[PDB]
């Protein structure tokens, strides 16, 4: 593991 | 590739197959079924627990940080099974909103209107099943935990985690920042002591336990808690049946006077789960606002086999109930000798006649 | 009465009632009688939602099992009740079978529930009307808890529903509408070009004979509303965007105007559009303020009634806001005073605020 | 109905 952890953000999606 | 469902294009894939998948130079593929196993008690097959799921990022992160896999997407796998394939679903929606910050929506999204379904969730007990909790259940209820406060990856220790687990160093697990739940203590002459009891004894002293609540018949006398400073309190109601409201109301606002001096409750009845479960679950509920189903999802992926039977449909038919309690009762400012001096939950009108004097 | 061992067959009733799932027609026996209700009793797909089955599917369903039930040739027979073995068709017939036993035979959900757990392979769950991909479901758990709530609240009466008047007014060319509880009418919009259509005469005489007293808009005009005024029916705009969900300060006129008619014995006409997503956010958040529903029970409650309704995004908003819309109980009170933001009506407003109006009165 | 049957749970 829960520490120094690889980006997989759900993507940005427009307002 | 056939029956995948995609969590990020071109990254990450969940899929299911009875066979092991070769490898590409597009696709790594992955499961864990046969390392990382879920320890039934009775039916009960998961969720998978918080223990799991760190075991299972330690393994993910090294598949997505390894060179060699730098331009592939990875799929994770499980066998056909619909109860192995439940789990790997839904510890896959838990690493993403715990280490990732998805949001409920987000995650379930993949996983709706899948053929075949999933297998829902049962209980630990040994009557026919008669309840379930879903995958959307577990997500909202490990998502409204961390949003509260209740969950710290940051600070998460496997190593004390697994080992506390065991029968012999207590069968306990801390649930939150103010609650430990725990199996029955015993000695053989209850009316030195063994290892799980000097084991329990010595994490209580040393994390701030300050009231011990008993739920099942005496096993070990209480003397042992109270030579360290230990307040405990008899709650004892019947293996396998649901607590009066009275009982609730009593618990709940013990709880809060113990709460308010900063302090720690554990709670145990015979194996820490079924009893345990009801009143942990009910004072969960009045503080956060927790659904039934977001409660007993939670209580499981901390400590599987919590809310046994016939608790799970008492849980849901008395939550409105619990949630009610934050507007109609106060703590007592009066000892009831039920609660061995601590203050039970009363009514408002009975709260604004004790600040008189009884003419 | 003996046990039936059949495969891919359930038990509700030993020796006389099961539910089946084959892909097969099984043949009739001497201890044995089946029926399936399919090619009679459908469900009609907005998008890509399928079920569950409706109030009036459930009428005609109780109608062919007691025929069949009360045969002298079936006296001594189990009968097996089956669908085909989609788990889409699978859910919408255990899920109308449990809404029998609950509404006609008086069993409770824990009952109804227990044959259908840990069933291989599981039901599908239920999803919405709308056209984005899904995100959201509900169980057949959550359905028989919500038909059964409603039922303990008396907000459904088999004893006395009209198949006939029910099955009438749903159809868009007599006003696409459905009386939901005694409170409560849920409608499209009408339409009109400003001579009255037959769709529009017939909503405003079903309005004028059934005490209808508030039509709630929450939709762009289509017609003048002068229509419903002339016959003494008053009416009230609070509109927001297609496909949204409403301002709590909305939800709160809503609700005050509503407490309002119905202290008066008047019932509320509500309507967007369709009828669908935008009347299921207000008329459900009046629901779970005054009956305690959970938020899946409530949408499952108001799909029985009229399937479709609580449309994407509305789902998850109904879901987080449920603590608020039941705990106003404690947090609200119905103002002292009139508000010309719902024509007269009295809003719901802060414990505070109603303090204060106390206090200067 | 007039005639429901008996099918209450035992
Ligand atoms: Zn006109």
């Amino acid at each position: 593991a829960f520490t120094d952890v690889p980006a997989l953000n759900y993507p940005a999606t427009p307002p | 590739l056939d029956n995948t469902i995609e969590f990020l294009r071109g990254r990450v894939y969940l899929g299911a197959y009875d066979y092991t998948p070769e490898d590409t130079d597009e696709l790594v593929f992955f499961t864990v079924e046969d390392a990382i196993f879920y320890n039934s008690f009775h039916l009960d097959f998961g969720p998978m627990n918080i223990g799991h799921l760190y075991r299972f990022a330690v393994i993910f992160h090294e598949i997505l940080n390894d060179p060699e896999n730098a331009n592939k997407a990875v799929v994770f796998y499980s066998s056909a099974s619909t109860r192995q394939r439940a789990n790997a679903a839904c510890m896959l929606c838990c690493y993403m909103i715990l280490v990732q910050a998805w949001t409920p929506h987000q995650v379930l999204q993949p996983l709706a209107q899948v053929d075949p379904p999933f297998m829902p969730f049962r209980d630990a007990g040994y009557s026919n099943a008669d309840f379930e909790i879903t995958i959307q259940d577990v997500v909202y209820g490990v998502w409204r935990a961390k949003e509260k406060g209740l969950i710290d990856l940051h600070s998460f220790n496997l190593e004390s985690y697994e080992k506390y687990e065991h029968v012999e160093f207590g069968d306990f697990n801390v649930l939150t920042p103010d609650f430990i739940a725990f199996a029955s203590p015993q000695e053989d002459h209850p009316k030195h002591l063994n290892q799980p009891f000097k084991s329990v004894l010595n994490f209580f002293a040393n994390n701030n336990v300050q009231l011990v609540v008993r739920l099942n018949s005496h096993l070990y006398n209480k003397k042992h808690f109270e030579d360290i400073g230990i307040q405990h309190l008899d709650l004892i109601f019947e293996d396998g049946t649901c607590p009066d409201l009275s009982i609730v109301k009593n618990f709940v606002g013990a709880a809060e006077t113990i709460i308010k001096r900063g302090g720690k409750i554990a709670v145990h009845c015979k194996a820490g789960l079924g009893r345990t479960g009801c009143l942990i679950g009910a004072h969960l509920i009045y503080t956060y606002g927790f659904t039934a189903n977001e409660c007993i999802g939670f209580l499981r992926f901390i400590r599987p086999g919590m809310v046994v039977g016939p608790q799970q449909h008492w849980l849901y038919l008395h939550q409105n109930d619990f949630r009610e309690w934050k507007y109609t009762t106060r703590i007592s400012l009066k000892p009831s000798e039920a609660i061995g001096g601590l203050y039970p939950l009363i009514s408002l009108e009975e709260y604004r006649l004790q600040k008189k004097k009884l003419k």
